[PDB]
């Protein structure tokens, strides 16, 4: 549908073209390409629900990358030359195989000699091979996160790389792989809008949140206002170059033992899409030649919250980067093979 | 398609190379210096010669350099046959070398797409590691299995090639020729390892390296950990690497000129260095003066002395003290900023490479900048090893690294940016900066200025305080804005730095009484004297005055006696 679309949509463009009065745009338009890129599709269970069954269809996953191999050319085309009397043949791809033609044809050579496979000027299609951390929206009891290698082509080599909250979608292949056709870089009804409307006028509201944040456990106001307005977040503005600012709390419990604590401690973990109940760091892959990111906790959650439980108890040596999260959000590792800050 | 085109590039390159001669005489008309640096060379017979790239965007109403731009590779031998032709001609063991340089834009690592393969780019970066010159094959003889005749065999820059058919038809046959090097010219090829800009990183990304390739005499100039921009051609090799043939040491008068002929410029100087910050103008000074440094020089005898300013900030908990630290980063060029918590490394760690198992030295904080500002945050939670390596960095400007046999030492030019914090957080006059700093003498020493800030209850400036932060905190505004933007203070930083300033002989008399005042109020020793030695230079350089008098550095004296 994607090879019959890309002819359909130039015919209704040509269609657009003939209907009105214009200058010379069919001169470019009649060898040119377009595409499409279908996104708005429904969720999965990532690639656990991946059954044989839904091999060759559109799938999406939402996620973060870690590790971005640095973009591999592939021959589109190929240059051939008959090295006795220079004469050049444009071969293409055809389902992954390069016909190398053996003698000369044409009339000034007609002799039978081999010809020569220039590449340093021939077109290549750019492909790479992406790691992506896997979290879908619910998980099941007993599953681990999972690194599925995805796998980008031309025009959008270099738009996706490690440290963003990434939606993907494209062909999930067969070990198995993703065959992307759209990233997502950027991030009810209206009787439900409306009962929002209405239980948003009350008087209540305030202390009605705190009761229904946590209805198996006691009181808790200060706490469990904290908690509540520390899951709204707040506002997180920055500048056009230089500048930025979020609306954040980092909070601390102390005091009394064998109360709510872990409740509290499990039942967030239970609410946010990304946290660990517990920092990441950069790795030079030598595979590759390229500075990968390797991680969980909270580089992970570069969203949402983060559960630490024992403050006291967490060594002096791991405190250094916690100073560094409580108001910056930054990781700054300098070690050998990377010096890098990063977001975090 | 190209074997027409190619002899009629080929008499177009000859033509500009042939047309214009020299006629610079009394900076009259202006004619391109080609021939006259082809008769320099004759004597010397290099043949590496430099053709700027914006003296031929001129012919052809730039069509001549657009033709060339993107065909690069397919239109490089009949460029060098051109210039054969031309030296042949004008001139009577011949290798050639052309390299382009100057382009008018300068793109980056991560905006390279397959577009751009074959032609010619400008790429702009740091280097990372670097790989000991080896011979290139280039052009080899190969004799025949039986007519033992010689065949001058030219490499295609991929990998090791062989003929098909015996020139001499004495035999036709297809086996194996061998390899024969007296009659086959050897270049030397190095590889080096080029990583994005600390100042171009995206939010997030991680700082996608890459692997260049560079032949002819432009090896053995690129010197590791240094900022460099070079100019070539993209081949493929079977990955994406490159081929680079210009080598450079890289890192609005009438608005110049107008901000140095008034008397006001150094007040907002020391209130435009740092506009988010409220308060602090001993800090915004130190900072201010210790992006330019000073009189380093050489030494009557030989030796080069340590001409830069370091500075460092102590203080109690939730500060502004680390926004500087976010500012620098984000301002300076020449900046690369560490946590120090998590921190060989900051004094150039040692790696191996597998070919000969042999080392190279990554610069990581200490090397990577070049007349600029580490930065190091929490410089009290680091180990002993790494701050006793910053103190063999700092005593001579220069570091050393003893691996594997090889002694390598180098010279790194740092103005080390020290964030500390006290043993117990807040800072208390009850005793010496020593105690409450908890670092040994030695990396306490070779420190120029010294930046405390206390904090209490005063009503008056904290109310003012926290409206600016409340004020702050909303859609860019004016509030925080400076009385002139950073887009003319950068050409002044760089005009400031190429002045070169020197002291007279009443600063000396007054210098001398002021160590002494100074030393009255004991540690002070020698190095503190270097320290505001080296400040009075840059606050001459700020305040773009050559000849120093003794008033500006009476602004020197008392910043030292503030501390």
């Amino acid at each position: 549908v994607i090879s019959i679309m890309d002819q359909t949509i130039k015919d209704c463009m040509v269609s657009l073209i003939v209907d009105n009065n214009l200058d010379y745009d069919l001169d470019e338009i009649e060898t040119k390409f377009y595409k499409v890129r279908p996104y708005n599709v429904g969720s999965c269970k990532g690639m656990r629900e991946l059954n044989p069954n839904d091999i060759d269809k559109l799938i999406n996953l939402k996620g973060l990358v870690l590790r971005s191999t640095p973009v591999i050319p592939d021959m589109k085309v190929a240059f051939f030359k008959c090295n006795v009397c220079d004469h050049t043949m444009a071969v293409e791809i055809d389902r992954g195989v390069i016909q190398e033609p053996a003698r000369c044809e044409r009339i000034d050579c007609n002799e039978p000699n081999s010809m020569s496979l220039i590449h340093n000027r021939c077109s290549f299609a750019d492909k790479q091979v992406i790691k992506l951390q896997e979290t879908p929206d619910f998980v099941p009891d007993g599953q681990t996160p999972h690194s599925i290698s995805l796998c980008v082509y031309d025009e959008l080599v270099d738009s996706c790389r490690a440290g963003d909250r990434i939606e993907v979608t494209g062909t999930f292949r067969s070990k198995t792989y993703v065959d992307v056709v759209h990233v997502k870089k950027v991030s009810i009804t209206d009787q439900d809008l409306a009962k929002i409307r209405e239980v948003a006028a009350r008087e209540d509201l305030y202390s009605l949140l705190a009761r229904s944040i946590a209805p198996s456990i006691y009181e808790l106001e200060d706490v469990k206002k904290g908690i509540l307005l520390q899951l709204f977040g707040g506002t997180n503005k920055t500048f056009t170059k230089g500048g930025r600012y979020r609306g954040d709390i980092n909070i601390l419990l102390c005091g009394d033992p064998s109360t709510s604590k872990s409740q509290i401690l499990q039942y967030v973990h239970k609410i946010t899409p990304r946290g660990v109940y517990t920092t990441a760091y950069i790795t030079r892959d030598v595979d590759t030649k390229q500075l990968v990111l390797e991680s969980g906790a909270l580089v992970l959650s570069d969203g949402g919250v983060c559960c630490i439980d024992e403050f006291d108890k967490m060594s002096d040596s791991t405190r250094s980067v916690l100073h560094e999260v409580m108001e910056q959000q930054t990781i700054s590792i300098a070690k050998a093979g990377i010096i890098t800050t990063l977001n975090a | 398609v190209d074997d027409v085109t190619g002899e009629k590039v080929r008499e177009a390159f000859e033509q500009f190379l042939e047309d214009f001669s020299v006629q610079s005489t009394d900076t009259g008309e202006v004619e391109k210096v080609y021939r006259a640096q082809i008769e320099f060379m004759k004597i010397y017979d290099l043949n590496t010669i430099y053709i700027d790239y914006q003296h031929l965007s001129m012919r052809e109403n730039g069509a001549l350099a657009m033709a060339i731009s993107e065909q690069y590779y397919r239109f490089l031998p009949f460029l060098q046959k051109g210039l054969r032709r031309v030296v042949r001609k004008y001139a009577p063991e011949r290798v050639f070398q052309i390299s382009f340089f100057n382009l008018p834009t300068v793109h980056r690592i991560r905006d390279i797409r397959s577009e751009k393969i074959g032609s010619l780019l400008s790429i702009s970066g740091t280097v990372t590691r670097t790989s000991e010159v080896r011979p290139e094959l280039y052009k080899a003889s190969f004799t025949c299995d039986m007519c033992r005749a010689i065949v001058d065999n030219v490499e295609q820059s991929f990998k090791y090639t062989e003929p098909t058919f015996c020139p001499n038809p004495s035999c036709e046959n297809r086996a194996f020729w061998t390899l024969n090097v007296t009659r086959s010219r050897f270049l030397d090829w190095q590889k080096v390892r080029i990583q994005e800009n600390a100042n171009e990183i995206p939010t997030g990304s991680m700082p996608r390296t890459l692997d260049v390739i560079l032949r002819g005499d432009s090896v053995e100039r690129a010197k590791p950990g240094d900022r460099c921009k070079f100019t070539g051609v993209e081949i493929v090799v079977p990955k994406i690497s490159f081929l680079a043939c210009h080598v450079i040491s890289i890192g609005e008068i009438n608005e110049l000129k107008e901000m140095v002929k008034d008397e006001h410029i150094y007040d907002k100087l020391v209130r435009s260095i740092a506009p988010a910050v409220f308060g602090h103008e001993a800090v915004k000074k130190g900072i201010l003066l210790q992006m330019l440094g000073g009189v380093h020089k050489s030494t009557v005898e030989g030796i080069k002395l340590r001409g830069d300013i370091n500075i460092c900030v102590v203080g109690d908990p939730s500060t502004s003290k680390s926004q500087f630290l976010k500012y620098v980063v984000g301002f300076a060029p020449r900046s690369v900023y560490t946590s120090g918590k998590a921190s060989a490394g900051l004094t150039a760690a040692v790696v191996r490479d597998e070919e000969g198992g042999d080392y190279t030295i990554e610069a990581g904080a200490l090397m990577l900048a070049d007349n600029g500002i580490c930065c190091i945050d929490e410089f009290d939670k680091m180990d002993i090893s790494d701050q006793v390596a910053i103190h063999e960095a700092m005593e001579q400007q220069t570091i050393s690294i003893a691996k594997a046999g090889i002694h390598a030492t180098l010279n790194a030019r740092t103005s080390i940016l020290a964030a500390a914090n006290p043993v117990g957080g807040r800072y208390n006059r009850k005793l010496s900066l020593r105690g409450n700093l908890n670092m040994t003498a030695p990396i306490m020493s070779r420190f120029d200025l010294f930046f405390v800030i206390l904090d209490d209850c005063n009503e008056k400036i904290d109310t003012e305080l926290a409206s600016h932060i409340v004020d702050l905190h909303m859609k860019r505004d004016e509030a925080i804005e400076p009385p002139f933007s950073a887009e003319q203070l950068r050409r002044y930083i760089k005009y400031a730095r190429t002045f070169k300033p020197i002291l007279t002989k009443e600063a000396r008399s007054y210098l001398v009484e002021k160590y002494k005042e100074l030393r009255k109020d004991d540690r002070i020793t020698v190095r503190q004297l270097e320290s505001m030695i080296r400040l009075s230079e840059a606050i001459a350089r700020a305040n773009c005055v050559d000849e120093i008098t003794p008033s500006f550095i009476a602004e020197a004296y008392d910043l030292l006696r503030q501390s």
